[PDB]
Parts: structure tokens; sequence; C-alpha cells
């Protein structure tokens, strides 16, 4: 892993990486 | 805004994981 600033696509991706199958939800941004 | 503190600041991995169960 790379510690790095998560923003944007960055961090949905970064999410579904270390969360895999359980990663997190977000409603329809807005 | 924890959106805010993964941006501006820098995240690791636990900090992601407490985003999820």
């Amino acid at each position: 892993f790379v510690n790095q600033h998560l923003c944007g696509s960055h961090l949905v991706e970064a999410l579904y990486l270390v969360c895999g199958e359980r990663g997190f939800f977000v409603t329809p941004a807005t | 805004g924890i959106v805010e503190q993964c941006c501006t600041s820098i995240c690791s991995l636990y900090q992601l994981e407490n985003y999820c169960n």
C-alpha cells in the first residue's frame, strides 16, 4: 500500500481495494 | 466530513477500513 491523498474517484477505488466485496456504499451524488 | 480529511491530509489503510464495516 501507498499512503497518499485520496480524493474523488481515487477514494472509491481505494475503498473497493481495501474492503473488497464488503466495500462502502454511497447514495447518488448530486 | 471525512472525505475532506482523506483528501486534504494523507489517508491510511486503517482510516479507509473504518469507512466500511
